[PDB]
């Protein structure tokens, strides 16, 4: 089965204490990921089902919370269904202090590439839409403070 | 002896989905220009949220009219696209309670004509469509902005964008159409600048059909004159809710909104 892998590495303007307390949020992606409109969860394990906005090119996922630590600010996630042609997604953000207060995030992920469409595009769209979020992510952050 | 104004008839409907989206503006007789009378019509398709689709039907026909009130000769054209572009700049300054990051994705197509004594004029941003019917013959006033027309591929190309097929052809993979009012996330790739058509009315004019995709993604151009036809034989109103029944018993699942203005005189 084909895969593709990729990483985003952004830097924030805000304390690692403040963005970590936002990317470990699991049941609510929603304060920082614009196409999510809802999100309900039923630590490791914890299931959660979310619901995207219209005019994007799906309308639900379910993602499974594989990994938690607030020791190292590591998350891992993994989309177990969905309607965004995403199989086999897995990802993992981790968050470190800037050595300069400042924050990088890098969000890495694997995922199978969908029939029909090229490794580099999946890559695009997905690279895209982490953007998107770590752009939110600042934004909300500078508001917070 | 007969009606300067027209009949209209609308029916905007939410449908199967939870959230209406659409929205409608109707301002017959909005304004005067050289003491002729004219017309405004706007149906607006939304995304991600409901409010700019309602904020284009709360100011979009003042906005065109303030550009009508400083337009010389007729150039319809110029005074759309300005209008449209500052639509677009009102917005960029409710279910997403106009907070972050969901109002970030959020537009509307807009489909909007102005009816002269002379004249229609078709001003389009989207996928939505205003369709002719005249001499039983269906002609389409406004051309879909869908990111695999090409010349709008090489448009987004041009603009250091890219499209991706990923449920239909989409801009970075997720915006179905290539234009639109508000999405800034989107901009430079989607503009709200639209294309404009302005075609003499004749004595052959039935009616014109404005409506988002929820129509037309089911009902093509000619079936819809064809029905707009028959019931014309309200009557705009049982057109404008006929067709959207259409649309529905062709199990459309979006919201779906028709209006249909009368063309011929009466009265
Ligand atoms: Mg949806
Ligand atoms: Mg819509
Ligand atoms: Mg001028
Ligand atoms: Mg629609
Ligand atoms: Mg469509
Ligand atoms: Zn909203």
């Amino acid at each position: 089965q084909k895969r593709c892998r990729s990483s985003v590495v952004e830097t924030i303007e805000a304390p690692l204490p403040l963005v970590w307390s936002i990317l470990r949020s699991f049941d609510k992606p929603q304060a920082y990921q614009r196409f999510v409109k809802s999100c309900t969860m039923r630590g490791k394990g914890s299931v959660r089902d979310v619901t995207l906005v219209s005019g994007f090119p799906a309308d639900f996922s379910t993602e499974r919370l594989e990994e938690l630590d607030d020791e190292s600010h590591v998350m891992v996630v993994s989309i177990i269904g969905g309607n965004h042609r995403l199989v086999n997604y897995k990802s993992k953000t981790k968050v470190v202090a800037s050595p300069e207060k400042k924050t990088v995030v890098v969000e890495s992920y694997v995922v199978d590439v969908p029939e029909g469409t090229s490794e580099e595009d999946t890559i695009f769209f997905v690279d895209n839409i982490i953007r998107y979020n770590l752009t939110s992510l600042a934004k909300l952050t500078k508001k917070m403070m | 002896f007969f009606s300067d104004v027209p009949k209209i008839g609308t029916t905007s409907v939410c449908g199967r989905r939870r959230d209406m989206e659409d929205a409608v503006s109707i301002h017959p007789s909005f304004l005067q220009r050289n003491s002729e009378n004219h017309h405004f019509y706007g149906v607006f398709d939304g995304h991600g949220c409901s409010h700019v689709a309602e904020k284009c039907r709360e100011r979009l026909h003042d906005i065109v009219k303030k550009e009508v009130e400083v337009m010389a000769s007729d150039e319809w054209t110029e005074t759309m696209v300005k209008s449209f572009q500052k639509m677009d700049k009102e917005v960029s300054q409710c279910r997403c309670e106009l907070q972050s990051p969901q109002c970030d994705a959020v537009g509307s197509t807009a489909v909007v004509s102005v009816v002269t004594p002379e004249k229609i004029i078709v001003s389009n941003c989207g996928d939505s469509r205003a369709v002719l019917c005249r001499n039983g013959v269906a002609i389409p006033l406004s051309v879909d902005h869908k990111p695999d027309r090409p010349d709008e591929l090489i448009r987004i190309q041009q603009a250091g964008g890219r499209v991706i097929y990923w449920d239909g052809a989409r801009v970075l993979g997720v915006l179905a159409m290539s234009r639109a009012i508000g999405d800034n996330y989107l901009k430079p790739y989607v503009i709200p600048d639209p294309e404009v058509t302005v075609t003499d009315r004749t004595d052959e004019d039935e009616c014109l059909i404005l409506a988002s995709d929820g129509l037309w993604d089911v009902v093509p151009n000619e079936t819809a004159c064809g029905v707009a036809r028959m019931c014309l034989r309200n009557a705009c109103s049982d057109a404008a809710l006929l067709l959207t029944k259409l649309a529905l018993a062709r199990q459309s699942s979006d919201n779906v909104s028709v209006v249909v203005v009368d063309l011929r005189k009466r009265r």
